[PDB]
């Protein structure tokens, strides 16, 4: 049977958002691409090139005119009239905004499109935005992190695929299965937290021990997340805290990227 | 005689323009352009030291942990820390993993479309291909009954009129040579290197935290708490649990991907006679083991005009003739300080004023090592350890040469490496090794563990005046990096990276010399210039990174 | 005659001794055991009614889930509980993916080794043997290369002198009939085959909370929260990962475990011919998916005298007629009370007075269905299908039958299913026919979900007063489970499990009539009677659970 | 090379703590027996039976004295002389008896061989015991679970291949990596008990939303185990609780078994 089409466009993006994907087990890339969707435009892994994938970008943008799922990744630069970022000689902001037009769905993965991510921390030399900025007029849902666990975008994906709407969503466009909660109200440390017990730097006897990150500069009283539960790589038990390292709040405008590692989070 | 631009160049990470000029059917001068930039040296700049990693990993996602690490060296560098060896075995164990994935990407999921003709193999027999690789591999899934349910896979997306990724590809182009057969077998390689490079994540992620993007790196050492007897913690059960994946990829590297490299130069050993990019190559030295930040298992060095006989070792990433010879030019590039530069003392000012073939026309810098181009990356990295003596090198190319001559009846001679298809064969070496860096660093972190040592982290200190310079080198996927960072009155005053894809993609330099991408491309053959397929097989050669390149 | 003992019985679960009198190499009489016995009947007495699925699936953890399942059903029962439907999809996922791993384990780890001769692999052509596979299986799995890995894996060993569970095996025995190469095949197939099997408990795991021993059931229902939106629940990203390991299973079921079944039984085609164990057989229904406990995907009956033409349908786990003829007894096991009884009046008063060929001799009860002694399991469950015209069974049967006419030139006729080979080919059918539950059940659940029906429980309330009972049925792997559940002023004052393995291996029974095991091995050759593997190739067919028999 | 050679005899077991072994990924079952010991007895995969069967652990008690790791699973059966198990018509406990006699380490696996376990539950119709019980004279190692993960099992067997000693115990000889540390101590719903987020029914709202389930009966208050963070199966969160339902207590004496499912905790 036909599959649903996605087109995919890539603004300010390091990749690590489609790389993701490389790591998702449900489904796998390959089984991505070969049954769930038709990938009509993906610059990655595209066999045309040039010429040829301008060619198949527009011809999927009017076969598949107001069917298709469009998703960024990376900021969008509009400093200077859009040049920080030129694909086939254009400002990659006209690029998005013309597949915006027909779009069925419109999905920011990653920090970097949700809410301008690292791409516009510190004194922006860019001029980088969110997709929401460049796009006013439409819902753009959010996949924030830097990047997600793949499957927050999929089940994303495949909520709109099965059942016809996108999954519920929050007061940022988030998916509530994902971001409906701070990580450190669902967070296996919080006994260490309550019972006061920290680890200080690591290595010491307590980070040894599994204590609580707070004192080291954990970000999860102050970011939504499914990073204590979900997790990463479908393995178990792998993620940052787990590992044995403080949150960042890659995932939360204004605490990622803006605040240092060791910086303390505010407790509500 | 005609210009053409490729503009995007896919099948790489990020943005990049190719443009060149046909005369006569071939490729006379080129230009490569990034068209994307972030200023994320400038980004960072002014921040604490320690905050610096998490930050320019971002850098990119393709080479996620390359950065992170160089960063953290690079604040050691300028702080003079020495890393605790357990954080150097973890560190080690996270690149080599990681490299893995990364390379068996490059090959299939990148580069393995401009080789093969997805078209070609809906006409293979199964059977026929399976028979073709006796006496070539061992890997236990290559029957005919393997390729025909891939085979199948094609044909149904190809019967859906959806292709997807492979719509408009370069079926039945002139330079296509691969019979049905091992077109066929190829795509059934691409899909089975999923899952090799699946298992090469999960033990990136096991001790980063996550990938893409790890998170147990500190400046003086890692997050990760070894406790054997531990809940929670870096215990013998995790350990064990990471063992169990590095154990799964030596088979797919050795028996497929390290085979498949020999089949495309078999049928297509012409690309051994063009790509030459520079006639300079540099790498670093890699995975240290001590606890002063050396002792490498992989060795480095700088080769000149293609003299392996002569090259320059470099053992110590403190080696000053490496640091001081490192400077970039912006004079083709859109950034207004011109003048090479020490990076140390670089500026990032942007500058951009369009396109001139003569004038500025990349955001990438062009890098120079003492006043010359070089080439950087795996081609580097396989000539310097062949350079050295190498004898795990000279064994593991000897092997890829075996199955040419089984195949061909033709070897091949080192003077034959410095093409398209020897930097691929590199890469192919340089995976099929570093499996062996991942059984050592795993058996070193085991027995210094049980000698009593759980030691990962030395808390740095930072003093509030004064400057003091660091610089952090890696040999990453794609050739040496090295992040330079400044420190003035405790915070970071000037953050200049120089990234490998800097060193191959970057313009035409202060003396106006022709960096590795655009030497590479000089007399390619071009059949069909609408469609400039061979252009694209030597510039994925390189496996270009622009996020990289730029930054 | 001679007089032999087996004991103990391996490749079983739990503890088992078999007796036989052998006359001129034949046996003419046989005992059967349970020689274990812990009396959960009674640790679960004189508690909440809700309490007995966690206590009660510990009867056995091969067949985990099963009484886990039986006992939620029996409270259920007593109390008139209509389960929500999306628990029973939950419930019937479970059931069918546990028992997908179940029967994989019992044909490759339990019972091969009686029908393959490790020794004999290892001078196996493995070219040869992957071809003798060619238009008989489309498994990816077949090739030389996978063959000779796996027979290097073995010489391995046996060179080590370390031969482990292999060592002292029944290699060159005169009953082990296959050709090396065929040795080799199903050696390799059962390396494969842990895979599969711990990708069903993947399925099982999920929606359980473990495996060994789920941790998800309730009386009312079940305890998975469904929210498609909800953080920490089982939400949409948690049901696709569920579905990416039941799409994992199919393959290796019907080319490997399906295809193994038919080469099996075309070389060794006597014993289509012996280990008759009964002439009634007994299955329940089993996946309901109504709202009222009922619909099921699977049918059930009773069959008298092997006459499939006129045997009696059960649609409902509360069939007066099925309900009213289960009895025990224990004549010649050691309890007390020695008339049949109805489980609801059960008791199960130890009275062990040692071994006696003529007494007690089993902690196994002896079940009777209307006075008559039956058989269950697998065989049961097909033949009563086959009775149904069920024609995705008869289409199942037809494949097997096809590739064993292919190997043989002859077909198989219902009468000869009844036998050791017939018992393992219901076996293998079932595993086949349980794939499409599951994706049936998958389905069903997320069109509901879709609908708006997130309901999973509906609270008991449990009168404090009064008496009244209830009895839930299951088709287990083993064939018809029931618990019976008496509760008295709120509290359990009698429970009462009959369990598959209990009808099979149970002893002499009131009447002295002999039950299946016991009947089975009438007439089985010997060739060697200090090695009876042909008695424990008949034992084997039927699945011993001990644990299951005796609780 | 040669592989360290392993006993595995079962009591009164239910086979669910073999059953383990085939759900482990590090090491997988067949890496297990085929590369990192040698199972010379275990009656559930042994190709031998009966005579040939005894015969095989008579040899490899001999053969490797004083080398070999004995396991156990199951209850041990005191009553009336030990005929509530009887294997090769000897009870099971002078089988268990003989084998420790020259035993490198001894291990009883599951919460029946650690403390009695459901077979040693209620009336304990058969006088069941524990395996430390039986063998007063030995160190017994407790690894507790109804079945443990398996690899709370095979890292403590590894432990000892590799650095030549058993791990570090608590004072009931469970290793402290898996049992160092109540559950509810390390649980990533103690947030939700934290703010009286408590589901009381299954299926109601906040059930649905995966708060915390002490008021459901959840004995992770005073159960010591690895489920929150080890887990199950190695898919990624997957334990009792993260699937909506209480722990049962199943490791801990006189929780699991003793206590209903509904009857709450004691919170220290
Ligand atoms: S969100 Fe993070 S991983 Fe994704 S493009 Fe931005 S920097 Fe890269
Ligand atoms: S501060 Fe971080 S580690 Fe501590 S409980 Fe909160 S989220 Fe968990
Ligand atoms: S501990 Fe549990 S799983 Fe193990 S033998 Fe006892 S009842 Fe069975
Ligand atoms: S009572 Fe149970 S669910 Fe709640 S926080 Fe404690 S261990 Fe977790
Ligand atoms: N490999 C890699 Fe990325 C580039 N070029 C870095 O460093
Ligand atoms: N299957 C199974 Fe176990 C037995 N006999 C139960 O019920
Ligand atoms: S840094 Fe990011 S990945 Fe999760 S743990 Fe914190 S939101
Ligand atoms: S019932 Fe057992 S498996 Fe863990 S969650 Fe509780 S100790
Ligand atoms: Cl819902
Ligand atoms: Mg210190
Ligand atoms: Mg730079
Ligand atoms: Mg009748
Ligand atoms: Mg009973
Ligand atoms: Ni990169
Ligand atoms: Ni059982």
């Amino acid at each position: 049977p036909q599959r649903p089409p996605v087109i995919w466009i890539g603004a300010q993006e390091c990749t690590g958002c489609t790389e993701s994907l490389l790591r998702a087990t449900h489904p796998t890339v390959e089984n991505l691409v070969l049954e769930t969707i038709s990938l009509e435009y993906h610059e990655v892994l595209s066999a045309a090139f040039g010429h040829q994938v301008e060619e198949n970008k527009h011809n999927a943008l009017e076969k598949y005119k107001g069917q298709y799922v469009l998703v960024v990744d990376g900021s969008i630069p509009l400093k200077d009239n859009g040049i920080y970022c030129m694909v086939a000689g254009e400002p990659i902001v006209d690029h998005i905004r013309k597949a915006a037009e027909g779009a069925a769905a419109i999905i920011a993965i990653g920090s970097c499109s949700a809410w301008g991510g690292v791409a516009a921390a510190g004194v922006n030399p860019t001029g980088a935005v969110s997709l929401q900025e460049v796009l006013p007029g439409k819902t753009v849902i959010n996949i924030p992190g830097c990047p997600p666990n793949p499957h927050n975008f999929l089940a994303t994906v495949a909520h709109i695929i099965t059942y016809g709407k996108p999954p519920k969503l929050d007061d940022k466009n988030r998916p509530t299965f994902a971001y409906g909660r701070l990580i450190h109200e669902h967070c296996e440390r919080r006994p260490h937290f309550d019972a006061g017990r920290f680890a200080k730097e690591f290595g010491d006897e307590g980070h040894r021990e599994g204590w609580c990150l707070y004192h080291l500069g954990c970000k999860g009283p102050e970011t939504y997340g499914n990073c204590s539960t979900l997790q990463f790589c479908d393995v178990g038990g792998v993620w940052p805290v787990a590992i044995g390292h403080p949150c960042y709040g890659c995932n939360e405008e204004g605490i990622g990227f803006h605040k240092g590692i060791h910086q303390l989070a505010n407790v509500e | 005689s005609q210009r053409i631009t490729i503009d995007p160049v896919t099948r790489i990470e990020g943005h990049l323009r190719i443009d060149c000029e046909i005369e006569n059917g071939v490729v006379s001068k080129a230009w490569a352009s990034g068209t994307m930039w972030r200023g994320m040296e400038e980004i960072v700049k002014n921040r604490d030291p320690r905050d610096a990693w998490m930050i320019v990993q971002r850098i990119c996602g393709v080479c996620t942990t390359t950065h992170a690490l160089s960063s953290v060296r690079a604040a050691e560098s300028a702080l003079n820390i020495d890393v605790p060896v357990n954080a150097q075995y973890i560190r080690n164990i996270i690149l080599a993993a990681h490299t893995t994935h990364d390379h068996i990407v490059h090959f299939y999921q990148l580069s393995a479309l401009d080789w093969v003709d997805i078209t070609s193999a809906l006409q293979a027999d199964p059977t026929k291909a399976s028979e073709m690789l006796k006496g070539v591999s061992t890997w236990h899934l290559n029957s005919p009954e393997e390729f025909t349910k891939v085979q199948n896979k094609i044909k149904d997306l190809v019967a859906s009129g959806q292709l997807g990724i492979f719509a408009n590809g370069y079926w039945g182009h002139p330079a296509m040579k691969l019979p049905p057969e091992v077109n066929l077998i190829a795509v059934a390689h691409y899909l089975q290197a999923l899952e090799c490079q699946r298992d090469a994540n999960r033990v990136v992620a096991l001790l980063g935290g996550k990938t893409p993007h790890i998170q147990n790196l500190a400046v003086g050492g890692v997050a990760n708490p070894i406790n054997l007897d531990g809940l929670g913690v870096l215990n013998l059960e995790r350990l064990m649990y990471i063992k169990s994946f590095i154990d799964k990829l030596s088979d797919f590297v050795e028996q497929v991907y390290k085979v498949d490299t020999a089949v495309i130069a078999a049928f297509y050993p012409e690309w051994l006679t063009r790509g030459k990019g520079a006639v300079n190559y540099l790498s670093v030295p890699e995975f240290p083991t001590d606890s002063k930040n050396g002792s490498f298992l992989f060795p480095g060095g700088y080769i000149e005009n293609a003299d392996l006989s002569s090259y320059r070792p470099i053992t110590s990433h403190s080696d000053e003739y490496l640091i001081k010879g490192i400077q970039e030019s912006a004079k083709h590039s859109w950034y207004k300080d011109e003048a090479p530069q020490a990076p140390w003392e670089g500026t990032t000012i942007p500058a951009y004023d369009g396109w001139s073939d003569d004038g500025k026309y990349s955001w990438v810098k062009s890098p120079t090592f003492y006043g010359k181009t070089v080439e950087v990356g795996p081609l580097a990295n396989m000539l310097v350890k062949l350079a050295a003596g190498r004898e795990s090198t000279q064994n593991k190319l000897n092997e890829i040469v075996a199955i040419y001559q089984k195949l061909t009846g033709n070897t091949l001679e080192v003077a034959q490496l410095h093409s398209t298809l020897g930097r691929i064969i590199g890469r192919t070496v340089h995976c099929c090794e570093l499996q062996d860096i991942l059984q050592n660093q795993y058996s070193a972190l085991i027995t210094n563990i049980g000698k009593g040592d759980h030691t990962t982290f030395v808390k740095p200190n930072i003093p509030a005046t004064g400057e003091f310079k660091g610089v952090g080198f890696l040999e990453a996927p794609r050739g040496m990096l090295s992040h330079w960072m400044v420190i003035k009155d405790g915070i970071i005053s000037n953050y200049q990276a120089v990234v490998p894809s800097t060193w191959n993609s970057g313009p035409r330099n202060f003396n106006d010399d022709v960096g590795p991408y655009e030497q590479s491309l000089v007399g390619t053959p071009v059949a069909d210039p609408n469609k400039p397929l061979e252009v694209v097989r030597t510039i994925h050669s390189f496996d270009p990174c622009m996020a990289c390149a730029v930054h």
